[PDB]
C-alpha cells in the first residue's frame, strides 16, 4: 500500500493501484478509468516506449559518432533523402507487407490472449510468454531473463524498463522539436549549450 | 446587508448528465418515443425558468451562460485580430489608404474558387472586407502586424479565463439568490466601475498613444518611421514635440488651471480635413468628460455605508392623481423576475443600436471611413438590423413575463393594473392612428403613380407640383447650422456636416459629407417610416397586453405563452397567443428596416456621395435623381431595384461572384419559406403515412416514429427562412453594388 | 415555368439571336438576367419624370399585379 | 481597536485583530472560493513576509553604494536592474529569461510543497523527498510550520512571547507592504530610487516634497 | 471515460465527424483529380 506518487500528498486514483509496473498514480484526465481501456493503453504505452528506445538509440548515437570523427552517416533529419537501391515508396510497401504479419499476430494475442503461440510451420516451437505484452520465447527472450520470482525481479525489471522508455519518448520528441527550432544536429545543441549554459538556451533565438 | 454570498460546490462536475441527452426537463428525459423529441429538446434547451422553479438555480445558470457567451465573443475578437495580422494587407493599406481596398481573408485554391481572391492592391489577393477593422486599427494607433499578433493571443487568454469563470461560479463557488438581488450595488458598480473607469482608461490610451501616432500619420510620415507607442510614454519631450502642453507636466490638472490643455483637449466640430473623420483630440476630451460623468453618477444608490438612495423610496414617492398608486410594487417585479429585466434591457439596447447607426454615418469617427462607402453602408445596415431584432425580442420577453410571472395578489398597485384595464382603448387608438398613417403615407404614392401614369404630372405631389416641404426638419437643420455662433460660442464649428451649414470636404477625390437637403421625397418616406414603426408597435403591444386574457379566450394564461390555437371553435382561434404576435411582428420589423436601409442607400448615393473634380464640380453616383424619381413606386422599381441591381446579376466570372451566387441562394431560401408559411401540419402528417407504408413494406421502419413538425415549429421555420432569405438578398445586393461602384 | 420557357424561346427566335437562349439558359442566373431583367426595360419605362408612352397602362397593370399578389400573403 | 465594529469574526483572537473590516471580506456567511477566513490570514501573512523581504532589497544596493562598499554596479534605482528592461537593465551571467525559467523551476518546488501542506496539513512528511528526506511535517498552522529547520533558534517558547512575535511580524509586514507600494508609486513621479528621494526630501522639504511635479 | 464514449456516440457528434471526414476525402480527391467531367475508365 506504501508507494511513491507523481505528486506528493495526493491520493492515487481508484483505477490505479501500483499492481502494474511504472505506476505512479499519474492520471489527471482519467484516461484509464475502465479496465477494458487500461489493458489496451498499457500495451500501447509499452510498444510506444520500446519503439522510442529504438528510435532514440538510432538518432543520438550515430550523430555523436559522426561528430566524433568516426562515422559519416548523414543527419537524422534528412536520412530519407539518400541513395538506396529502391525508392522510398517500395521500401515502405515492403515494410508494411512485413509488418502486417507481426502486428496482426500481436493484435490476435492482445484480443484473445494465448490464441497464437505455436509456430504455424513447425508446430513445436511454442513461445513461452504468459502475460500479454511480454511474449517471451527463445526468439524474443534468448538469455532466459524474464522468468524469475513472482515479484521484485520481474516487476522491478519491468518498471525499470518503462522508466527508461518514457525518458526515451521525451528525448526523441525533444530531438524532433530541436531539429526544427535550431537547424543543427541534436549533439550540436548540447555542445553549444555546454559552451555557455548562461546565454545558450531556448531563449537565445527570439 | 450587502455582502458576498456563495454556496461552496453546489454541483459536482461530471459526465453523467452529459451522456443522457435530455436531462434538464423530466418530461423528455425519458427518451424519444416520436421524432418530436429531437425538436423540443433544442427548443427548450435554454428555458432555464421552465426546467426548475427556484430563482437561485435559474440565476446561477444565467450567470454561467453569460460567461460562456463572453468567452465566445472573445474567441471571435481574437480571430478577427489574428486574421488582420496573418492574412491581411494592412501594412500596405497604411502606406496608401485611398487606393488600397481593405482585405483580411484569403481562400484556398481547390475547385476554381481561387478567383474570389480578387486584386485588392498592394500585392495582395483576397476577399475585400467591409467590417471597418482597418479604420479602427488606424485610429487606435496600431501600425504593425506584430501589434496585432500579440493582442490576438491576449484575446485567447481572456477566452480561457472567461470559460474558467463560467465553470467556477457554477461548480466550485456559486452565489445564492440573495446576492444577485443587490441591484443598488450592481448599478453602482456598472456606472462607476465598468463605464466610468472604462471610459477613463480609453481616454488615457487615446491621449497617450493614439493622438501622437495619428498626428504623425496625418503629417505624411512613413508608418514604419513612427516611434513605437511607448517612446511617447517614457519620453514626455518626444510627445511634447507635437502637443507642447505636455511640457507643463501633470500640474495644470491638479491646480484647476487645466485650461492650458487646449492642445490635445479641444472642442472643434467638423471633420479632419485630410482623413474625413473626427478629431481624436476631440474624442479624447469627450471620453475624459464621459468618464467623470459616469463616475460621479455611480454614487447615487445606497449600500451598507449609510448614504445613498434606495430604489424603492424613489419609486413609491411618484404617485399622482391620474395614475392610481404610482410606481408601487415595481421594485418587487424587477428583482424577482429575470424576464421583466430582459425586456427593458433589450428594448434600450435595440434603441441604442439604432441611435449608434444613425450617429456613425453622420459623424464618421474613424479616419478614411466616410471615404470607403462600402464600410459606411455595411455599418449602417448591420446595426439597423441588430436593433430591429432586439426590440422585437424585448416585446417577446415582456409578453413572457406577463404570461407566467405576473400575479394580481400583489399587483393591486395601480400602474400596471391601470394600463391593463384600458387595453381595449390603447389598442383601438393605436389601430386608428395606424390606419390614418398608412393611408396618408401610401395613398400619396399611389396618387403620384396614377398621375404620372395618366400623363398629368402637374397633379402629382412632387417638388414642382403640390409641395410637402418638411419645415420642422429644415428649421432644426438651420438651428444647428448656426449653433457655433450663438448657442455654442466655444465650439468652433457645427457638430456635423449634414446640417445645412458648413461646406464640402474631400478626401482625395470622393466626397465625405456635405449639407443634406430635405424635400417632399423625404417627407413622404419619413411618414412611411412612422407608419411602419406604428404598425409594429401595434402588433407587439396588442400581443403583450392580451397575453393574459381577452374577450375571445378569458383563460388564455392557463394555456401558456406558446401554443398554436384553442380549437377551430368560436369561428376560429388560430394564432391567438403572444408568441404568434411576435411571429407576426417579425415580418413588420423586417419591412420597416428594409425600407429604412433602402432610403439610406438611395439618398446617400444620390445626394451625398460622388467624386469631385478640380474647380469644384461634384457629380454624385446616381446623379441626384432621388428628389424627383422617389415619389412613385415605379421609380423605386426601376431607378433603384432595376438600375442598381445591374451590378450583382452580371458579376459572374469576376471577384464579386459569390455575391451573385448568394443573390439567387437567398431568393431560393425566401421562396422556400413560403412552403412552411402557407401550408399546415395535417397534410404533411397524412403524407408521411404513405411513406412510412413504403418503409414498412421493406422493413426499414424507424423506431422513432416520424411525426411532422408541430404547428408552432412550422411558423418558426417559416419566419426564420423568410428573414434569412430577405436579409441575405439585401446583403448580397448592397455589397455587390457598393463594392463595385463605391 | 412552361410560359417562361415558351416566351423566352420565341423572343430569341423572333429577334434573330437564338444563340442567346441556346447558351444562357443552361444556368439559372441567365434566366434572371437575360430574360426577366433584360426584357423589362420598356415595361417599367412606360412612364417616368420625362413623360409617358403607350406602354404606360401596362406599366400600371404590372405594378398593380404585384400589389394584389403581395396582399395575398 | 477602532475604525469598525467587531461584527461576528474579529473578536480579538488572531494576532493583529484590530477589528478593521469596513467591507466584510472575512464575513463567514459567504466564504467559498478564496476569501474564506482560513485563506485570508495566511495570504496576509506571507504577502507581508515577501514585502518585508522586498522592501529591504529595493533600497539595499542604493544605500550600500553610498557607503562606497559595493562597486559601482549597484543600480541607484531599484528598477534599472533587469526587472524592467526598457528603463534600464544590468547584464548578469545569463539571459533574464533563462534566469526567469530557472527561478520558476526553483520556486515551483518551494511553493507546491507549501500548497500541499496548506491543503493537506499532515502531508509533506510521508513521501520520500530526494536526498536527505527532511522532517518538514505540517507542525500546526500552515502559516507557522515550526520544525527544526524553519525554526533554527526556536525563538518563541510558550504562548505569550510567541503571540507577541506574531503580532510584531504582522505589523512589520503591513508596514513593508505600504513601503513597497510607495516604492512602486514614487518611482514613477520622480524617476529615481527611494533613498535618493529621502535624501532630496531631507535637503529642503519646502521645495522638494510631492507638491513639486 | 465510459460516459465520454457514450457522449461521443451521440447523433450530432457522429454526424459531424462522418461529414467532416467525407468532406476531407472529397476535397483531397478534387485537389489531386481536378476538373473530372468524364470517367476515363
Ligand atoms: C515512422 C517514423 C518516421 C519519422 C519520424 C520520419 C521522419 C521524417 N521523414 Mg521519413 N520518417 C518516418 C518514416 C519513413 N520515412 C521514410 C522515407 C522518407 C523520405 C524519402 C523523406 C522522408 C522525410 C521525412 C521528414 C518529413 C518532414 C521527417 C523528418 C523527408 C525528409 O527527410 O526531408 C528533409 C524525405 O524526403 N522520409 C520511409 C520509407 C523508408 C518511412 C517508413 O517508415
Ligand atoms: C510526470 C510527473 C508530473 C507531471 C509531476 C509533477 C510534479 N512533481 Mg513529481 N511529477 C512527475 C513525476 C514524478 N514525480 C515524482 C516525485 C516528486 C517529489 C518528491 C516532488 C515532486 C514534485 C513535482 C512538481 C515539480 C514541478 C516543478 O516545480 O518544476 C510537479 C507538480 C515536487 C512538488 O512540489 O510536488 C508537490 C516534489 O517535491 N515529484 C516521482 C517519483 C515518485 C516521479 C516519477 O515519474
Ligand atoms: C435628479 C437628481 C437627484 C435628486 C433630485 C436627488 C435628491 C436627493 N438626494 Mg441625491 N444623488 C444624485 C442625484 C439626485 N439626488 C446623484 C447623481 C448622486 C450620486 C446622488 C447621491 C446622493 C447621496 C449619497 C445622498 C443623496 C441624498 C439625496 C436627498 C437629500 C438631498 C437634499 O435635498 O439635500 C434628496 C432626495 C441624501 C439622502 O439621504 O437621500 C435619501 C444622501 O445621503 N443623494
Ligand atoms: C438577450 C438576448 C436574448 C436572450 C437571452 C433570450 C433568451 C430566451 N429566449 Mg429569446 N429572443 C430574443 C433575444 C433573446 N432571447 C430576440 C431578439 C427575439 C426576437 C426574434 C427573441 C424571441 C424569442 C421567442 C419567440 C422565444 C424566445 C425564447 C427564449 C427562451 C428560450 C430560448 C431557447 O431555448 O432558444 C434555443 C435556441 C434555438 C432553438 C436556436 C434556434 C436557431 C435560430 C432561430 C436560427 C439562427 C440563425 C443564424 C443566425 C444563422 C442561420 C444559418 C446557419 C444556422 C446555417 C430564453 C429565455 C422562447 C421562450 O419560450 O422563452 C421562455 C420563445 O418562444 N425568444
Ligand atoms: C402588400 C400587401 C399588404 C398590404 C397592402 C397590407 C395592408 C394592411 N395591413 Mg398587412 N400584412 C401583409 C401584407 C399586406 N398588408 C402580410 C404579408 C402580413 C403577414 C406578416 C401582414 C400582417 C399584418 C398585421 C399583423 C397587421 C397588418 C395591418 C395592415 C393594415 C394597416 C392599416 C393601413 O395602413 O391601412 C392602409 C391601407 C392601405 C394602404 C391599402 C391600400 C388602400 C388604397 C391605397 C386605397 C384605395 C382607394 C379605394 C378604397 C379603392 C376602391 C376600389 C373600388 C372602387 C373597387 C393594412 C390594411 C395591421 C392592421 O390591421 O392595422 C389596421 C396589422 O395589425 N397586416
Ligand atoms: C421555392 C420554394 C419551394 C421549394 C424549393 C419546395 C420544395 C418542395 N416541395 Mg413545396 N411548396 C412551396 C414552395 C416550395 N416547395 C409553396 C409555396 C407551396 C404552397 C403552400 C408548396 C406546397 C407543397 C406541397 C403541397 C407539396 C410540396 C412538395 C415539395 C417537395 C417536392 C419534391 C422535390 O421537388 O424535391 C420539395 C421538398 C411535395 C412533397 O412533400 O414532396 C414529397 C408536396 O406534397 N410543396
Ligand atoms: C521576486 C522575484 C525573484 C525571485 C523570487 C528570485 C529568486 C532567485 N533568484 Mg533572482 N532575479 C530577479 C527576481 C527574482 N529572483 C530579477 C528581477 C533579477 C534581475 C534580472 C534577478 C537576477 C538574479 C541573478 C543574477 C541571480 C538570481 C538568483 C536567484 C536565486 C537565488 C537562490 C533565486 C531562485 C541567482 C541564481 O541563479 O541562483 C543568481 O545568480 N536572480
Ligand atoms: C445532382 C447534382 C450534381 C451532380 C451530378 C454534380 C456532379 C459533379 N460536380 Mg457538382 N455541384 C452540385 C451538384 C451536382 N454536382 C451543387 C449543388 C453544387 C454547389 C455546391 C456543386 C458544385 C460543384 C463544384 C464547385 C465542382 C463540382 C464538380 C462536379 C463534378 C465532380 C468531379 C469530381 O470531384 O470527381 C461532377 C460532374 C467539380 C468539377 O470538377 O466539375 C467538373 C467542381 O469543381 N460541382
Ligand atoms: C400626456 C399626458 C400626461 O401628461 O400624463 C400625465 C398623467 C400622469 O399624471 P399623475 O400625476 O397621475 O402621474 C405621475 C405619477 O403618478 C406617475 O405617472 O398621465 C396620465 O394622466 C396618463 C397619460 C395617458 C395619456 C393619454 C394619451
Ligand atoms: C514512439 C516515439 C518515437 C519513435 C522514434 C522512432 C520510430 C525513430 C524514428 C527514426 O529512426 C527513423 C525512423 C529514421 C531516422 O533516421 C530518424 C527517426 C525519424 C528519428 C516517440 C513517442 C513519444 C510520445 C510521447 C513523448 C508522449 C508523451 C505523452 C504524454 C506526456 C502524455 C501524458 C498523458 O497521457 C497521459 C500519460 C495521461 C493523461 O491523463 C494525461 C496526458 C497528459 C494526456
Ligand atoms: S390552427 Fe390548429 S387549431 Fe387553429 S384552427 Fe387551424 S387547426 Fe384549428
Amino acid at each position: 500500500n506504501d508507494r511513491p506518487l507523481w505528486f506528493p500528498g495526493s491520493k492515487a486514483p481508484e483505477w490505479l493501484d501500483g499492481s502494474l509496473p511504472g505506476d505512479f498514480g499519474f492520471d489527471p484526465l482519467g484516461l484509464g478509468s475502465d479496465p477494458e481501456l487500461l489493458k489496451w493503453f498499457v500495451q500501447a504505452e509499452l510498444v510506444h516506449c520500446r519503439w522510442a528506445m529504438l528510435g532514440a538509440a538510432g538518432i543520438f548515437i550515430p550523430e555523436a559518432l559522426t561528430k566524433a570523427g568516426i562515422l559519416n552517416t548523414p543527419s537524422w533529419n534528412v536520412a530519407g533523402d539518400q541513395q538506396y537501391f529502391a525508392d522510398p515508396t517500395t521500401l515502405f510497401v515492403i515494410e508494411l507487407i512485413l509488418f502486417a504479419w507481426a502486428e496482426g499476430r500481436r493484435w490476435a494475442d492482445i484480443v484473445n490472449p494465448g490464441c497464437v503461440n505455436v509456430d504455424p510451420v513447425f508446430p513445436n516451437n511454442k513461445l513461452t510468454g504468459t502475460d500479454v505484452g511480454y511474449p517471451g520465447g527463445l526468439w524474443f527472450d534468448p538469455l532466459g531473463w524474464g522468468q524469475t520470482k513472482d515479484a521484485k525481479k520481474l516487476k522491478e525489471l519491468r518498471t525499470k524498463e518503462i522508466k527508461n522508455g518514457r525518458l526515451a519518448m521525451l528525448a526523441v520528441l525533444g530531438a524532433v522539436v530541436q531539429a526544427n527550432y535550431t537547424h543543427t544536429g541534436p549533439i550540436d545543441n548540447l555542445l553549444a549549450h555546454l559552451a555557455d549554459p548562461g546565454h545558450n538556451t531556448i531563449f537565445a533565438l527570439s | 446587508e450587502v455582502k458576498i454570498m456563495v454556496e461552496k460546490d453546489p454541483v459536482k462536475t461530471s459526465f453523467e448528465k452529459w451522456a443522457k441527452p435530455g436531462h434538464f426537463s423530466r418530461t423528455l428525459a425519458k427518451g424519444p418515443n416520436t421524432t418530436t423529441w429531437i425538436w423540443n429538446l433544442h427548443a427548450d434547451a435554454h428555458d432555464f425558468d421552465s426546467h426548475t422553479n427556484d430563482l437561485e438555480e435559474i440565476s446561477r445558470k444565467v450567470f454561467s451562460a453569460h460567461f460562456g457567451q463572453l468567452a465566445v465573443i472573445f474567441i471571435w475578437l481574437s480571430g478577427m485580430y489574428f486574421h488582420g495580422a496573418r492574412f491581411s494587407n494592412y501594412e500596405a493599406w497604411l502606406s496608401d489608404p485611398t487606393h488600397i481596398k481593405p482585405s483580411a481573408q484569403v481562400v484556398w485554391p481547390i475547385v476554381g474558387q481561387k478567383i474570389l481572391n480578387g486584386d485588392v492592391g498592394g500585392g495582395f489577393q483576397g476577399i475585400q472586407i467591409t467590417s471597418g477593422f482597418f479604420q479602427l486599427w488606424r485610429a487606435s494607433g496600431i501600425t504593425s502586424e506584430l501589434q496585432l499578433y500579440t493582442t490576438a493571443i491576449g484575446g485567447l487568454i481572456f477566452a480561457a479565463l472567461m470559460l474558467f469563470a463560467g465553470w467556477f461560479h457554477y461548480h466550485k463557488a456559486a452565489p445564492k439568490l440573495a446576492w444577485f438581488q443587490n441591484v443598488e450595488s450592481m448599478l453602482n458598480h456598472h456606472l462607476a466601475g465598468l463605464l466610468g473607469l472604462g471610459s477613463l482608461a480609453w481616454a488615457g490610451h487615446q491621449v497617450h498613444v493614439s493622438l501622437p501616432i495619428n498626428r504623425l500619420l496625418d503629417a505624411g510620415v512613413d508608418p514604419k518611421e513612427i516611434p513605437l507607442p511607448h517612446e511617447f510614454i517614457l519620453n514626455r519631450d518626444l510627445l511634447a514635440q507635437l502637443y507642447p502642453s505636455f511640457s507643463k507636466g501633470l500640474t495644470p490638472f491638479f491646480t484647476l488651471n487645466w485650461s492650458e490643455y487646449s492642445d490635445f483637449l479641444t472642442f472643434r466640430g467638423g471633420l479632419n480635413p485630410v482623413t474625413g473623420g473626427l478629431w481624436l483630440t476631440d474624442t479624447a476630451h469627450h471620453h475624459l468628460a464621459i468618464a467623470v460623468l459616469f463616475l460621479v453618477a455611480g454614487h447615487m444608490y445606497r449600500t451598507n455605508f449609510g448614504i445613498g438612495h434606495s430604489m424603492k423610496e424613489i419609486l413609491e414617492a411618484h404617485k399622482g392623481p391620474f395614475t392610481g398608486e404610482g410606481h408601487k410594487g415595481l421594485y418587487e417585479i424587477l428583482t424577482t423576475s429575470w424576464h421583466a429585466q430582459l425586456a427593458i434591457n433589450l428594448a434600450m439596447l435595440g434603441s441604442l443600436t439604432i441611435i449608434v447607426a444613425h450617429h456613425m454615418y453622420a459623424m464618421p469617427p474613424y479616419p478614411y471611413l466616410a471615404t470607403d462607402y462600402a464600410t459606411q453602408l455595411s455599418l449602417f445596415t448591420h446595426h439597423m438590423w441588430i436593433g430591429g431584432f432586439l426590440v422585437v425580442g424585448a416585446a417577446a420577453h415582456a409578453a413572457i413575463f406577463m404570461v407566467r410571472d405576473y400575479d394580481p395578489t400583489t399587483q393591486y398597485n395601480n400602474l400596471l393594473d391601470r394600463v391593463l384595464r384600458h387595453r381595449d382603448a390603447i389598442i383601438s387608438h393605436l389601430n386608428w392612428v395606424c390606419i390614418f398613417l398608412g393611408f396618408h403615407s401610401f395613398g400619396l404614392y399611389i396618387h403620384n403613380d396614377t398621375m404620372s401614369a395618366l400623363g398629368r404630372p402637374q397633379d402629382m405631389f412632387s417638388d414642382t407640383a403640390i409641395q410637402l416641404q418638411p419645415v420642422f426638419a429644415q428649421w432644426i437643420q438651420n438651428t444647428h447650422a448656426l449653433a457655433p455662433s450663438l448657442t455654442a460660442p466655444n465650439a468652433t464649428a457645427s457638430t456635423s456636416l449634414t446640417w445645412g451649414g458648413g461646406d464640402l470636404v474631400a478626401v482625395g477625390g470622393k466626397v465625405a459629407l456635405l449639407p443634406i437637403p430635405l424635400g417632399t421625397a423625404d417627407f413622404l418616406v419619413h411618414h412611411i417610416h412612422a407608419f411602419t414603426i406604428h404598425v409594429t408597435v401595434l402588433i407587439l403591444l396588442k400581443g403583450v397586453l392580451f397575453a393574459r386574457s381577452s374577450r375571445l379566450i378569458p383563460d388564455k394564461a392557463n394555456l401558456g405563452f406558446r401554443f398554436p390555437c384553442d380549437g377551430p371553435g368560436r369561428g376560429g382561434t388560430c394564432q391567438v397567443s403572444a408568441w404568434d404576435h411576435v411571429f407576426l411582428g417579425l415580418f413588420w420589423m423586417y419591412n420597416a428596416i428594409s425600407v429604412v436601409i433602402f432610403h439610406f442607400s438611395w439618398k446617400m448615393q444620390s445626394d451625398v456621395w460622388g467624386s469631385i473634380s478640380d474647380q469644384g464640380v461634384v457629380t454624385h453616383i446616381t446623379g441626384g435623381n432621388f428628389a424627383q424619381s422617389s415619389i412613385t413606386i415605379n421609380g423605386w422599381l426601376r431607378d433603384f431595384l432595376w438600375a442598381q441591381a445591374s451590378q450583382v446579376i452580371q458579376s459572374y466570372g469576376s471577384s464579386l461572384s459569390a455575391y451573385g451566387l448568394l443573390f439567387l441562394g437567398a431568393h431560393f431560401v425566401w421562396a422556400f419559406s413560403l412552403m412552411f408559411l402557407f401550408s399546415g401540419r395535417g397534410y404533411w402528417q397524412e403524407l408521411i403515412e404513405s411513406i412510412v407504408w413504403a418503409h414498412n413494406k421493406l422493413k426499414v421502419a424507424p423506431a422513432i416514429q416520424p411525426r411532422a413538425l408541430s404547428i408552432v415549429q412550422g411558423r418558426a421555420v417559416g419566419v426564420a427562412h423568410y428573414l434569412l432569405g430577405g436579409i441575405a438578398t439585401t446583403w448580397a445586393f448592397f455589397l455587390a453594388r457598393i463594392i463595385s461602384v463605391g | 415555368w412552361v410560359t417562361f420557357y415558351w416566351h423566352w424561346k420565341h423572343i430569341t427566335l423572333w429577334q434573330g439571336n437564338v444563340a442567346q437562349f441556346n447558351e444562357s439558359s443552361t444556368y439559372l442566373m441567365g434566366w434572371l438576367r437575360d430574360y426577366l431583367w433584360l426584357n423589362s426595360s420598356q415595361l417599367i419605362n412606360g412612364y417616368n419624370p420625362f413623360g409617358m408612352n403607350s406602354l404606360s397602362v401596362w406599366a400600371w397593370m404590372f405594378l398593380f399585379g404585384h400589389l394584389v399578389w403581395a396582399t395575398g400573403f | 481597536f477602532a475604525s469598525k465594529q467587531s461584527l461576528s469574526y474579529l473578536d480579538g483572537t488572531l494576532p493583529g485583530d484590530y477589528g478593521f473590516d469596513p467591507l466584510g471580506l472575512m464575513d463567514p456567511e459567504g466564504a467559498g472560493g478564496f476569501i474564506d477566513p482560513q485563506w485570508l490570514p495566511y495570504a496576509e501573512i506571507i504577502n507581508g513576509r515577501f514585502a518585508m523581504l522586498g522592501a529591504a532589497g529595493a533600497i539595499a544596493p542604493e544605500v550600500l553604494g553610498r557607503i562606497g562598499l559595493i562597486p559601482q554596479e549597484t543600480a541607484i534605482p531599484w528598477f534599472q536592474s533587469g526587472v524592467i528592461p526598457p528603463v534600464g537593465n544590468y547584464s548578469y551571467w545569463a539571459d533574464p529569461y533563462t534566469l526567469f525559467v530557472l527561478e520558476m523551476a526553483l520556486m515551483g518546488f518551494a511553493e507546491h510543497r507549501r500548497a500541499q501542506d496548506y491543503y493537506k496539513p499532515g502531508s509533506m512528511g510521508k513521501q520520500y523527498f530526494l536526498g536527505l528526506e527532511k522532517f518538514l511535517g505540517g507542525s500546526g498552522n500552515p502559516a507557522y510550520p515550526g520544525g527544526p529547520i524553519f525554526n533554527f533558534l526556536g525563538f518563541g517558547k510558550n504562548e505569550k512571547e510567541l503571540q507577541e512575535l506574531k503580532v510584531k511580524e504582522v505589523k512589520n509586514g503591513r508596514l513593508a507592504m505600504m513601503a513597497v507600494l510607495g516604492y512602486f508609486t514614487q518611482a514613477i513621479f520622480t524617476g529615481v530610487g527611494p533613498f535618493q528621494n529621502l535624501l532630496d526630501h531631507l535637503a529642503d522639504p519646502v521645495h522638494n516634497n510631492v507638491l513639486t511635479n | 471515460m465510459q460516459d465520454v464514449k457514450t457522449y461521443l456516440s451521440t447523433a450530432p457528434v457522429l454526424a459531424t465527424l462522418w461529414f467532416g471526414f467525407l468532406a476531407g476525402l472529397l476535397i483531397e480527391i478534387n485537389r489531386f483529380f481536378p476538373d473530372a467531367l468524364v470517367l476515363p475508365l
